[PDB]
């Protein structure tokens, strides 16, 4: 839906407002998610072409855990780009219709009476 | 141990008065009993005293202070609800206590007065009957999920009930 978005970019995986949102931690669980992901990855493929596992492929293990360490970098951050684009997006659908979201002002609980519902 | 709180009335025994010129076995095995068994346990106790005294330790009871109340809280602010019902519940297990101090009194009244109880245990009795249909009317018809709300709603409906029954001339 926000790709009629004005200013959207044809295929552009990180345009340059995204670079005024903070980025990860690089310590983030799910970076190190991703790392374990592919540690597994390497194991699973020892496993099922009858190899050594945690002994064998460290290569390929440590290959495998940062193609998934450096693809998900990029990754959430597009994510969070486009989280951060939809907040914008709906601040500013908000504060252009204030008519249809009021200042809505809530009541308390001695002026309004809800019903009593005993168990007995 | 408070006697305001936990009041005792004075245990007033009568002299001994004796007939026979007979001995009474109770008198002298109690002399026994002191002598061998109260002697050496308060020498134990009052060395274990003493050994507070040497290094004491002070503890305190935790003063709540209050809080607005859930009548003074807006529906939807869970802030100011959890604060409210947390006061509630502790106001609510203090009134438990509270019940208990009263059924003590009461059974211990009965057991002192013994036989002539249903004359001159009367005053614990109202006292529990009193505080009694104030937690009937305050906490009794509500369930497990108990809450601030839900006394309020009760209150407000007998509130209701008693402005209904004085509408009436
Ligand atoms: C942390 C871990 C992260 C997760 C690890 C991976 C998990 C593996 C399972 C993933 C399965 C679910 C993936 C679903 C998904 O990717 O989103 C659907 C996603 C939803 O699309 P949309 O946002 O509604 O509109 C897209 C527009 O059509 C098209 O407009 P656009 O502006 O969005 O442009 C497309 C955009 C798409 O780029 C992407 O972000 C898609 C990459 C997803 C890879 C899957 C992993 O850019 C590119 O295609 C890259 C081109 C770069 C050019 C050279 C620089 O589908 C696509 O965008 C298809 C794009 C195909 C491009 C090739």
């Amino acid at each position: 839906m926000m790709n009629g978005r004005p200013g959207h970019e044809p295929l552009k995986f990180l345009p340059d407002e995204a670079r005024s949102l903070p980025p990860p931690k690089l310590n983030d669980p799910r970076l190190v998610y991703m790392g374990l992901l592919g540690y597994c990855t390497g194991l699973m493929d020892n496993m099922l072409r009858m190899r050594p596992v945690m002994r064998a492929g460290l290569h390929r293990q440590l290959l495998f855990v940062t193609s998934f360490v450096f693809a998900g970098y990029f990754y959430l951050k597009r994510q969070n780009y486009l989280y951060a684009v939809k907040d914008h997006d709906m601040f500013g659908y908000i504060k252009l219709h204030p008519e249809d979201f009021p200042e809505k002002e809530k009541k308390t609980y001695a002026e309004i009476l809800e019903p009593f519902h005993p168990v007995r | 141990w408070d006697k305001d709180v936990y009041p005792e009335p004075p245990s007033r025994t009568p002299a001994p008065s004796p007939q026979t010129s007979l001995p009474n076995p109770i008198t002298y095995l109690t002399k026994a009993y002191d002598l061998v068994v109260d002697w050496p346990v308060t020498l134990v106790r009052e060395f274990i005293e003493r050994q507070h005294a040497k290094n004491r330790t002070y503890y305190y009871h935790r003063q709540y202070r209050r809080v607005p109340d859930i009548t003074e809280c807006k529906e939807g602010d869970v802030l100011c609800i959890y604060e409210a019902e947390m006061q509630w519940r502790r106001d609510f297990k203090v009134d438990q206590e509270i019940m208990n101090i009263i059924q003590e009194r009461l059974k211990a009244c009965q057991q002192r007065e013994g036989e002539n109880y249903q004359q001159n245990c009367a005053k614990e009795l109202e006292q529990f009957t009193k505080v009694t249909k104030a937690y009937q009317d305050r906490y009794l018809d509500l369930g497990a999920y108990y809450s601030a709300r839900k006394c309020l709603a009760k209150q407000k409906q007998r509130m209701l009930e008693e402005r209904k029954a004085a509408r009436q001339e």
